């Protein structure tokens, strides 16, 4: 079925992500506002209209319900705002202004890792807002993460204490994979370089228990790659060109089982890709 | 019975497993079970086991 | 503003379990569309509702799972569940002495069957069926070197791959939680190998108990469930509005 | 409304305790509880964990309680635990064999 939602925004939409339970939808636009709808039973209830940003809001990311109703938003105004809902209302809860350029993407860490939000800014700085209770956040900034500027950040699923890894894609035409050391410092470990233009969105594939790590990354030119790592010990990623697009590709999103990829590009077209038995990704839409 | 006398499984999904079961029963001296299965199944597994081994089991 | 990326006007994202949140440039703001894609995924919410996992009885659970799969319309699932019904029979339990008989795991219809089915549904990326099989065939599992090797060889689930099976169960539990079946998620997660006197009845309380944070008087859970459905103060007469001051 | 000296006498406190003890033998626990409410009204003398199902920290308002089990130290929201214990008879936490509802009998 189709549940069409009228955003009622004052400008073009830049992202739209529903909650973990799939009941509440939060959208962001250039109108400096974030609207959280209630799309249960195909409804439209404007639960809140959060306006705390001085610039356009790029990406929103719900948190796991294990930590409560938490929404994160990154905006062009160098400002990261975390909205937590309490007593039936959505209100500003935490404020982050550690970046000197526009924060492009926010992606919450898996709930096993705790309550960690990774932000990527256009200045090449990556900040991880670890949460330690009592309503304070500690920031472990990864300075100079990318030469020109980080565009997207995606976390690696908890795989077996816990080794925390995430993928970053910047404007330096490359993908950087990060892991924290034993002390806590985050050190670059492997560099991925196959895109001929800006890496706009890197998205890890959620793990289902398979011994294979998959990364889908889109680029400014229009190249979408599938970075498979069949052997964890080898830690070698072999890119596979999913498709060559005539325009820019903006966002890539995996399924819950990581078998269907939602490739959305600048041509105002949304394509669903499923891997065939022959190893070639074929469009479904 | 379930495998043979039955958005579905591949048609020849269990052929390798049936051959392995036949060889497992034959290699431990239970040629009776292997021959009985071969006769009951007939052509469903006959084309998968080579003629020489089938003749050896039958004899 | 040279290094900032160009603003996105269209995007697609998988949200929830079987929903796709894609918005497009209008070509006055865009339009956000939520499309149900439960048919695209290899897992079924209805199957998750209908599957049961009773450790005590495995044949009954396999039979009900086959019936539910037929109700949904998965012929392969019906066949696999009937195969599990046959292959998880309690009369096939391995003996402690390796010299008595060949274990059913060494039989090609045992461990080899299970490995083939798991490989096929890993190719299909069916976390549901993978977790279901790895729980059904684990519930049945509930000189010295040879004995240890026989113990390792008498299990239809490979001991050297228990991490993968636990990952299957954890991923399916997360999927069930995403759907909203907390009871089903807790039921599935139980198969993972790696993990005061009542103020009303005045009987010692040792099982489930509710104790108010404000005052500290409580007891058996059912007793407070019955008592607070009508009254509002603490049953010991302390006057604490326990429902208002504890159910935060 | 007896005076403090009269109600503090050992004899009147003995009848009340005997009546309450007698009223427990009839399993009139709810009726006895109202007696203690009445007694405390006039007599001055009187007496963050996560839910195992929904993984949330601390009529139908009773369901927001936390049924802390004294044996396995596990618990959760009363609505979640009661729903889980309605069909099953084991602690929802994995690798726990306690029977939270069947233990008290
Ligand atoms: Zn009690
Ligand atoms: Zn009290
Ligand atoms: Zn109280
Ligand atoms: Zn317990
Ligand atoms: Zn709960
Ligand atoms: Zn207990």
């Amino acid at each position: 079925v189709i549940n069409t939602v009228d955003t009622s925004h004052e400008d073009m939409i830049h992202d739209a992500q529903m909650d973990y339970y799939g009941t509440r939808l939060a959208t962001c636009s250039s109108d400096r506002s974030v609207k959280i709808f209630d799309v249960r039973n195909g409804g439209q209830i404007l639960i809140a209209d959060l306006r705390g940003h001085e610039g356009p809001v790029w990406q929103v990311a719900w948190a796991h319900p294990m930590y409560g109703n938490i929404l994160a938003s990154c905006s062009y105004d160098r400002k990261v705002i975390i909205w937590r809902e309490e007593n039936g209302t959505w209100e500003k809860s935490h404020e982050h202004a550690g970046h000197d350029s526009s924060v492009n993407s926010v992606c919450w860490a898996p709930h096993d890792y705790g309550l960690i939000l990774a932000c990527g800014s256009s200045d090449g700085a990556i900040s991880l807002l670890t949460y330690t209770g009592e309503g304070q956040w500690e920031v472990k900034k990864i300075n100079n993460a990318h030469t020109i500027g980080c565009n997207a950040v995606s976390w690696a699923p908890a795989v077996v204490n816990y080794i925390k890894r995430f993928a970053s894609g910047g404007c330096d035409n490359l993908i950087k994979l990060w892991k924290e050391e034993e002390d806590g410092q985050w050190k670059e470990e492997q560099k991925l370089e196959a895109h001929s233009d800006w890496v706009r969105d890197v998205a890890w594939a959620p793990s289902i228990g398979l011994p294979t790590s998959t990364i889908a990354s889109c680029s400014q030119d229009g190249r979408v790659f599938i970075w498979t790592c069949d052997d964890a010990s080898s830690n070698t990623w072999s890119p596979k060109l999913l498709h060559k697009f005539n325009d820019v590709v903006w966002h890539v999103s995996w399924s819950i089982t990581a078998n269907i990829l939602a490739v959305s590009g600048g041509d105002n077209k949304v394509t669903l890709w499923k891997e065939s038995v022959d190893g070639q990704w074929v469009c479904i839409s | 019975r379930i495998i043979y006398c039955s958005s579905r499984l591949p048609p020849d999904f269990f052929g390798v497993l049936v051959r392995d079961m036949l060889h497992f029963y034959a290699e431990q001296g239970d040629v009776q079970m292997a021959v009985s299965v071969l006769i009951v199944l007939g052509e469903r597994v006959r084309k998968d086991i080579d003629e020489q081994t089938q003749e050896h089991w039958y004899t | 503003d040279a290094n900032i990326p160009f603003p996105r006007t269209s995007g697609a994202r998988f949200c929830g379990a079987g929903y796709l949140v894609y918005f497009t440039r209008p070509m006055a703001a865009g339009k956000v569309i939520i499309q149900d894609i439960a048919c695209l995924l290899p897992v079924h919410k209805s199957l998750g509702e209908l599957y049961i996992l009773n450790v005590n009885d495995i044949q009954e659970t396999c039979q009900k799972n086959a019936a539910s799969a037929l109700l949904v319309g998965r012929k392969d699932l019906v066949q696999v569940w009937s195969l599990a019904t046959v292959a998880t029979d309690l009369c096939l339990g391995p003996k402690s002495d390796p010299d008595l008989e060949t274990p059913w795991a060494r039989h090609p219809f045992g461990r080899q069957l299970l490995e083939s089915l798991l490989a096929h549904y890993c190719r299909l990326r069916d976390v549901q069926t993978l977790a279901m099989l790895c729980s059904v065939f684990e519930a049945q599992s509930r000189r010295e070197r040879e004995r240890d090797q026989h113990d390792k060889n008498k299990r239809l689930l490979d001991p050297a791959n228990t991490q993968q099976f636990d990952d299957f169960k954890k991923c399916y539990g997360e999927i069930l939680y995403r759907w909203g079946l907390r009871e089903k998620r807790a039921e599935v997660l139980k198969f993972v190998s790696c993990p005061f006197q009542c103020a009303i009845c005045h009987v010692a309380v040792r099982g489930s108990s509710n104790f108010c944070l404000t005052c500290g008087h409580g007891g058996h859970t059912s007793h407070m469930m019955e008592w607070f459905r009508t009254q509002e103060v603490c049953p010991t007469g302390c006057g604490c509005h326990c429902l208002l001051e504890s159910t935060f | 409304g007896s005076p403090l000296d009269v109600l503090k006498d050992e004899r009147v406190q003995y009848w009340i305790e005997n009546y309450r003890n007698l009223l427990d033998a009839w399993r009139f626990w709810h009726k006895r509880a109202e007696f203690d409410i009445h007694r405390s009204k006039l007599d001055p003398s009187s007496k963050l964990p996560r839910c195992a199902l929904c993984l949330i920290n601390m009529l139908a308002q009773f369901n927001n309680w936390f049924t802390w089990c004294h044996n396995c130290r596990h618990g959760g929201h009363a609505g979640h635990m009661l729903s889980w214990f309605r069909d099953h008879a084991e602690c929802p936490v994995s690798a726990c064999t306690c029977k939270c509802m069947q233990l008290d009998t």
